[PDB]
């Protein structure tokens, strides 16, 4: 009752969803009962999934995420992440992180997701611009989500939530959705005349 | 193993006593980084110029990852100099007097006793690490005598004296 | 789903206003909302009970969170070609649990079951908007050619 | 030989030189901090009544 097993969870899976763990494009072995503590190899055999959610549980790294050929969805939500790493084996075919909530405080590292759309890493321990100066090597990022970070929070009791919109177009100027609101022309053109 | 923990336990004591005397503020755990040279001199090793710059940079790249506040943590500062201690004790025996004497007879191919303060300063001035006007006054005002002549083993023995306390 | 939003724009505030810091079984759909909602929480088995396994929601935290006058636009603002990618990954064990059940909801009070029923419109909105989105794409897509 | 020993001469005077710099800094730090901190004492007043 204190943590619960890759094996475990591929298992519960299969008896909630009659799908082989293998086999199927969206594994869901996330919130567990207990919460998953440890990740380990054995999900490498998901050689089809697409979406892999092991969000809302006890794993505080990330690693053994090679195996997975066709993934381009990761859960990693409500955990005890803190750094952004191991994430070569997947580069080239990841397109979404679902990291929200952590506990990162430092973007070290995500510039490997090259292919990376989505980006989701509202709630974390951001304080520091530098951070969001590290999303400029991502390309095909289009949507970015950052509310509830202590630097979000900084502008929005200040009533600069506005501010901290340009400076976040400012330092991505092709994004095109931030906190689920599009970016319009308006704040380009200011993000433009700041830069 | 217990014993190796408890020796690592001895060594994070005497390293933290070390560092605190380089605090820019009383218990702040923070040692400004001009300082670093001079603080990695004090826990009784003689890093080259080499080694320092191994040194400053390893400490740059660990505080990166945190906040670029300009002074070095405790336990970075700690970590790099119990591993630089540690493998300055392993590798260079702690002869240092006749590390020195060697180091001191290779300027002396002829075996006279003494090397001309002169020569010492522009050798040291144009090979090696090259060190400013200030530092080779400093190195003449301790060294040599009355007569210019710079007994090197009596200078090894006083480099090897240095107050460092095993 | 939408209407059953607004109409629960004031009476929902005033009763748990009054609830005088209700327990932890209906504080976990409150922190559901909050999540949906998408505000700040502590992530660690806070006030753990053994027999749920799941993520209780935190003691003071409702009680910090209840108090804000921003619940009415919380619960009225909200617009189309959303994603809630956030909230669907975070709201994963409530579903899997069953204390979310109507039968339960409605032994509290009469908040709880306005409560719930407001999370499980939200959620059905979440996921009809998400099949929606790649329908109306190929749908343009149809209209072009 | 005598090549060999031209090079050998110069590249054992620098790494001489370059180990007497480093041990010599490291002996300026040490009598530096051997130099105690005989801070001036700031004569506070000395209050007579409380």
């Amino acid at each position: 009752a204190k943590a619960t097993t890759i094996k475990d969870a591929i298992r519960i899976f299969e008896e909630r969803k009659s799908v082989v763990a293998t086999e199927a494009e969206k594994v869901e072995l996330h919130g567990m009962i207990p919460p998953i503590e440890k990740m380990d190899a054995t999900l490498s055999t998901l050689k089809a999934c697409k979406h892999l959610a092991l969000s809302t549980n006890n794993i505080e790294k990330i690693s053994s995420l090679s195996g997975m050929e066709n993934l381009r969805i990761l859960s990693l939500g409500r955990n005890l992440i803190k750094k952004i790493e191991n994430l070569d084996a997947v580069a080239d075919t990841l397109e979404e992180l679902w990291i929200s909530y952590n506990q990162i405080a430092s973007l070290s590292g995500i510039e490997k997701l090259v292919n990376l759309r989505v980006l989701y890493m509202s709630n974390n321990k951001i304080t520091n611009w530098g951070e969001i100066d590290k999303l400029a090597a991502l390309d095909k990022l289009e949507d970015l989500l950052l509310a509830g970070n202590p630097l979000y929070n900084d502008y929005k009791e200040n009533n600069a939530t506005s501010e901290y919109r340009i400076e976040v177009v400012k330092r991505l100027p092709n994004l095109k959705k931030l906190d689920g609101m599009p970016v319009d022309v308006d704040e380009r053109e200011q993000a433009n005349v700041a830069r | 193993m217990s014993k190796l923990n408890d020796k690592h336990e001895r060594v994070r004591a005497r390293v933290r006593e070390a560092f605190i005397l380089f605090e820019h503020k009383e218990g702040s755990r923070l040692v400004d980084f001009k300082d670093v040279p001079t603080a990695v001199r004090a826990c009784g090793v003689n890093p080259t110029a080499v080694q320092m710059t191994h040194i400053l940079d390893q400490l740059a790249a660990l505080n990166a990852e945190t906040d670029a506040t300009g002074y070095v943590g405790l336990e970075n500062f700690e970590l790099v100099v119990c591993n630089f201690l540690i493998q300055q004790e392993a590798s260079l025996f702690r002869d240092d007097y006749h590390t020195l004497l060697r180091a001191f007879r290779a300027f002396d191919p002829d075996g006279r006793g003494f090397i001309d303060a002169e020569s010492f300063k522009s050798l040291l001035t144009g090979k090696g690490e090259a060190l400013s006007e200030d530092e080779l006054a400093k190195m003449m005002t301790v060294a040599a005598d009355g007569e210019g002549k710079i007994w090197y083993e009596d200078y090894a023995q006083r480099l090897a004296n240095d107050g460092r306390t095993i | 789903a939408l209407e059953a939003l607004n109409s629960i724009k004031d009476g929902d505030i005033k009763n748990l206003k009054a609830l005088k810091k209700p327990p932890q079984i209906i504080t976990r759909i409150f922190d559901c909302v909050l999540v949906l909602r998408m505000l700040p929480v502590t992530k660690a088995e806070y006030t753990d009970e053994k027999g749920r396994m799941v993520q209780v929601g935190n003691y003071p935290e409702a009680q910090k969170m209840m108090n804000q006058m921003s619940f009415l636009q919380d619960l009225k603002d909200f617009a189309k070609e959303q994603i809630n990618d956030e909230t669907v990954e975070l709201l994963e064990p409530y579903f899997m649990s069953e204390d979310f059940t109507f039968e339960n909801a409605q032994k509290g009070s009469g908040n709880v079951a306005g409560l719930c029923n407001w999370a499980e419109s939200m959620a059905k909105y979440h996921n009809v908007a998400k099949v929606v989105e790649p329908k109306i794409a190929k749908l343009r897509e149809a209209e072009a050619e | 030989e005598r090549a060999e020993f031209e090079e050998m001469r110069e590249t054992r005077r620098a790494q001489a030189a370059v180990i007497i710099q480093a041990w010599w800094r490291g002996h300026k730090v040490r009598m530096v901090m051997s130099g105690g901190g005989k801070k001036g004492a700031k004569k506070g007043g000395a209050k007579k009544k409380k």
